[PDB]
């Protein structure tokens, strides 16, 4: 039974690449046990790494990242856990995966709102790796169907194009639409993002069978968007529904501002 | 439910910054 | 008239240990941290009592919820044929379960019965494995090293190096420091029981202890420290450390601890040159205990090598005993050094012919190559003059106009701010 | 089985040319390339005993040989491999009669490059009963043992010591490294040397060796052939860090 | 998901010690404000 | 506190008897050797005259 590192190092100075397989496989099979042998030996596998004519490169990233991830340095532990590929199975349950899967989390969420306060000229580029793998997660998340925690990392994230499928292939469109919307009512601040969102809210209140107008028209009124609920107001009075078309407006005057009931006014007196 | 409570747990600890600062910022004018 | 006084005891060993298990309770009530070394602090003075009658009354009356875990202990645990839940069936919690559990085990471990104590310590960290709580990693760290001390008379402490290195990243990625200190003391005990002293010194240089673990365990890494850099030849930093951790040292148990610790201290201190204090050869719970090594001091302070033979071809059993025959090598070929150190305190300037005179050395050349190389180290202070034949020592400037007491000052006033600081911060008012 | 049976005629061809006189490098090289490769198909390190046998074997030879070739970067790592290979943890494998041979040859080696604490730990490694016993470590703790004492003359006298013709080798880059260390122990204990004394005690038999060893430090040869402030900054740091300590509320 | 349960218990423990830090410096508030009051 | 039982907690033999069991602490030169000072005084001096 093995008994330090020493060996496997000392293997990792030679030459040919298929020896430098093998002493990678065994790496990666114990550097949970002795870490700090290969830790001060980390300087050959990032030399590894950045060599193109390798055909294991990879390998040599994922063995640097586990090493790294020992090292506490869990900035470059993410860059060579990135480097890594598709071999960091995100479905394993390992203690160094789940926490390189964390801190691609955190990294991936600090990036989308650095990017998206930031505007559109200046958006520095994600990583594909990390995009795909916290998508991994949210495919993970709707097969495990734990939604809601899928919505709140891509409030989080900023993406809204992951909140709208959240939402849409939910099994339960109408209390997790009003989950969301107590959500980013009380507890999210951003307000062009807030704007943003509630937009997403009311295009899926409206595309759905029975649209729950109540909360389409308060969601309207946060955003102050006369034009649409005006509009909305039109297609209830063409399409007989007077109860909702009454107690909408009810509504409006009980919440919305005096400017935004005279302006819905004047759309609905042109 | 978790991330609401993850929510909720940032904004405590957010509001309890806020207070900190608060109170020092108070003990050094009730010093002078 | 023995019965019932073992009743009595059993009693108020129940109503103690009732007392540890509320306190965990509401210790896991108010979700604060500590409340629970005030439970794990008294251990030792329970696990003293460990009757078999008020083991079986307790697990009766806190595992109302009789599950597989209650219905493993049974087996082995002997319940008395003719023998308190302080009381609905609220899912117990996992810290309570843990403790219990950790009362059995060191009950079934002070019978001398080891195999099945090591399995029912397996089965403690096979479901520790699982929790997630702050609550069960204060208890853990102390379910860890009781588990550990199971394991070490079964003489199997390679297995559980890899649970070890686990747990310990685990309690880092986590930021724990009881599970953390615990751990790492308990591996590096297991580096150095194996001789991986290259292994233990990698993993110490890349491992952080953290500051606000407790006193012992803060004791028990700087003495593991300690060794591993005084067998990896780093004497300075070695005396220094090992004396920190006699100051941290428990005065009145730790006997064995402190008889090691004493042990190295002393051959560190005369490899480098310096003599040890008598009076820690006086003591009546060190002085036979250090007698063989009091007998190494006194031939090493003669430094006649008949005397020094005779001792070791007396002692030397006891040299490596201690895993030191080799430091005693080191020892032996240092004595020396440590007679041209007191030389050289003594005579500001000496010539190499009275060096080989005073010291035996037979020659004025051998006497100038071993100077040569005691002055090379941090042993001696001078300049020579081979012009005439000069040891001139440095001329001792005064201390004083010359920085050395300012810096000094400097650290220790430091030192008390950081005291105060973390005192006032240490406050800590309740709410009501 | 087929491979390694091949594999243990193989390496005993590798040892018969090798145990020749002088062997031809070149054959028992590419060999042992080859075989290190396929000993990578034979389950290098963790098992049948003769594979452990066979595998060690190949180490043993090829450390030896890296004796014979003369290769330290190469030999360090034949040291490690077979020190997994050697006497940790194997206890399956048959004590070779070839361990103490080159658990002394790894013990000089490193302290022929200035490893003291390393070759320590690696002599606490083996057995207390041979220290003082077994000859094959008796000549490294004899020697080093009076390095230590700076009786160097005494090692000057016994580098011949040695037990096995296989020591020579770096038992020479041994009296090198002895006599840079004393180059160095003059050069920061005396003021100034003068150059009959220092040719004579630096160990330079020839005079233009002693000034080569001369030139290639700064410490020179001399004219007649005879070798503060207050900073200000950092403490007015650590008083305005004092004051900062009692302001600033806790 | 067990991301979720590892940082609400990261939060949880700063957000306790961050809490009894503030009824420290509140308390050291009542005192001071109590002298300067009388 | 723990004990330390990770390392043994050594026993003092059967707690035997000590060297002298006195309260007379001493230091690390009053253990050498010496002959009297009479005698040393004399026989250092008769190298000079007494």
């Amino acid at each position: 039974m093995i008994t330090s590192a020493a060996g496997i190092i000392s293997l990792l100075d030679e030459d040919e690449p298929q020896l430098k397989e093998f002493a990678l496989h065994k790496l990666n099979a114990v550097v949970n046990d002795f870490w700090a042998e290969i830790s001060e030996s980390v300087d050959k596998i990032e030399v590894l790494y950045e060599d193109e004519g390798f055909r294991s490169r990879q390998f040599a990233a994922l063995v640097a990242s586990k090493v790294f991830y020992h090292l506490g340095a869990f900035e470059e532990s993410l860059n060579y856990a990135l480097g890594a590929g598709d071999l960091f199975n995100v479905n394993d349950n390992s203690e160094y995966v789940e926490t390189i899967i964390a801190k691609c989390i955190d990294h991936y969420t600090k990036q989308c709102v650095e990017n998206a306060d930031l505007p559109e000229g200046e958006k520095k580029p994600i990583d594909q790796r990390l995009e795909g793998i916290v998508n991994k997660m949210f495919q993970r998340c709707l097969d495990d169907h734990k939604y809601k925690q899928a919505i709140g990392i891509a409030l989080e994230t900023r993406r809204l194009d992951v909140f709208e499928k959240t939402i849409l292939e939910s099994n339960d469109v109408p209390g997790m639409l009003a989950y969301s919307l107590k959500l980013c009512m009380s507890l999210m601040q951003n307000k062009q993002f807030r704007n943003k969102v509630l937009r997403v809210l009311v295009k899926i209140y409206m595309n759905l069978e029975k649209p729950d107008f109540i909360n389409v028209c308060q969601c309207l009124i946060f955003l102050d968007d006369p034009q649409a609920v005006s509009d909305i107001l039109e297609k209830l009075v063409k399409e007989d529904n007077l109860l909702m078309a009454y107690q909408i407006c009810f509504d409006l005057y009980e919440s919305a501002s005096q400017q935004f009931l005279s302006s819905v006014i004047q759309n609905l007196r042109t | 439910d978790l991330y609401s409570r993850y929510k909720k747990l940032q904004q405590e600890l957010e509001f309890l910054e806020v207070q900190e600062e608060y109170i020092k910022d108070e003990q050094k004018n009730l010093k002078k | 008239a023995a019965e019932h006084s073992q009743r009595e005891l059993d009693t108020v060993t129940l109503e103690d240990i009732k007392e540890h298990v509320k306190q965990l309770e509401k210790a896991v009530s108010g979700k604060e941290p500590r409340f629970v070394l005030r439970a794990l602090r008294m251990l030792p003075s329970t696990s003293r009592r460990l009757n078999h009658y008020v083991l079986y009354k307790a697990v009766q009356g806190f595992f109302t919820s009789n599950n597989a875990t209650r219905d493993f202990l049974l087996p082995f645990l002997e319940e008395p044929m003719d023998t308190f839940r302080p009381a609905a069936s609220t899912p117990l919690l996992p810290e309570v379960e843990a403790y219990l559990q950790l009362l059995v085990v060191i009950f079934m471990m002070n019978s001398k019965r080891y195999k099945e104590a090591q399995k029912i310590s397996d089965d403690l960290m096979q479901k520790i494995s699982t929790q997630n709580r702050r609550a069960l990693d204060l208890v853990a760290a102390k379910c860890y090293y009781y588990h550990a001390r199971v394991y070490e008379f079964l003489d199997k402490l390679d297995v559980v190096r890899s649970f070890l290195h686990a747990r310990l990243r685990t309690a880092t990625l986590r930021h724990d420091a009881d599970g953390q200190a615990t751990l790492l003391n308990l591996l590096l005990r297991n580096y150095l029981h194996y001789s991986l002293y290259d292994q233990a010194e990698k993993l110490v240089s890349k491992s952080v202890f953290p500051e606000q673990a407790n006193n012992n365990e803060w004791a028990r890494y700087l003495y593991y420290t300690g060794r591993i850099k005084a067998i990896q030849l780093e004497y300075s930093e070695a005396r220094r450390t090992m004396t920190n951790a006699l100051r941290k040292a428990p005065q009145h148990t730790a006997v064995g601890f402190k008889q090691t610790v004493h042990k190295l201290l002393i051959v560190v201190e005369l490899l480098l040159g310096e003599i040890p204090d008598r009076l820690q050869f006086r003591q009546p719970s060190l002085k036979r205990s250090l007698m063989p090594y009091f007998l190494l001091t006194q031939a090493v302070r003669t430094g006649n090598l008949a005397k020094f033979n005779q001792v070791l071809d007396q002692f030397g059993e006891k040299f490596q005993a201690d895993g030191t025959y080799t430091l005693i090598i080191r020892l032996r070929h240092n004595v020396i050094k440590t007679g041209v150190r007191m030389i050289s305190l003594s005579y500001s300037r000496i010539s190499l012919a009275d060096i080989a005179q005073k010291l035996q050395l037979d020659s004025p050349e051998d006497a100038e190559f071993i100077v040569a190389k005691a002055i090379r180290d941090g042993v001696i202070e001078a300049s020579i003059n081979h012009e005439k034949g000069y040891v001139q020592s440095k001329e001792m400037i005064d201390i004083y106009s010359t920085r050395e007491p300012q810096l000094a000052f400097h650290q220790r006033i430091s030192f008390c701010l950081d005291i105060h600081n973390m005192s006032v911060k240490a406050m800590r008012f309740p709410p009501k | 089985g087929a491979v390694l049976q091949a594999a243990t005629g193989m390496y005993e061809q590798l040892k018969g040319e090798w145990n020749r006189k002088s062997p031809n490098l070149s054959k028992c090289g590419e060999e042992l390339g080859r075989l290190k490769l396929v000993l990578l198909e034979l389950n290098f390190l963790p098992l049948t005993k003769q594979q452990l046998i066979l595998a060690r074997d190949i180490l043993e030879i090829g450390a030896q040989w890296s004796i014979l070739r003369k290769d330290i970067p190469s030999f360090e790592r034949y040291m490690a491999q077979l020190k997994c290979y050697y006497f940790d943890y194997k206890e399956q494998l048959p004590e070779s009669a070839y361990m103490h041979q080159l658990l002394g040859l790894n013990l000089l080696f490193l302290l022929s490059q200035n490893r003291v604490a390393e070759f320590h730990t690696e002599l606490e490694r083996l057995p207390a009963k041979d220290i003082q016993t077994n000859v094959y470590i008796k000549h490294p703790v004899s020697l080093e043992q009076y390095l230590m004492e700076g009786s160097y003359n005494k090692v000057f006298l016994a580098k011949g010591n040695i037990p096995a013709e296989s020591y020579t080798f770096f038992i020479d880059i041994l009296l090198d490294t002895i006599r840079d260390e004393i180059a160095g122990c003059i050069e920061k204990a005396y003021e100034k040397i003068l150059f009959t004394e220092a040719t004579r005690i630096l160990f330079f038999n020839t005079p233009k060796k002693m000034t080569d060893y001369a030139k290639k430090r700064g410490w020179v040869l001399g004219p007649n052939n005879y070798y503060t402030t207050i900073p200000s900054t950092e403490l007015a740091k650590q008083v305005i860090e004092y004051a900062r300590q009692l302001e600033m509320i806790v | 998901r067990q991301y979720y349960l590892s940082k609400i218990e990261e939060l949880q423990l700063i957000v306790n010690d961050k809490s009894q830090n503030l009824r420290r410096l509140q308390a050291q508030r009542n005192e001071l404000n109590a002298k300067v009051r009388l | 506190d723990d004990e330390f039982e990770e390392f043994p907690a050594e026993d003092w033999a059967g707690l035997d008897e000590d060297e002298d069991a006195h309260v007379w602490e001493d230091n690390w030169d009053d253990d050498n050797v010496e002959d009297d000072f009479s005698n040393q005084l004399r026989a250092e001096l008769e190298k000079h005259g007494y």
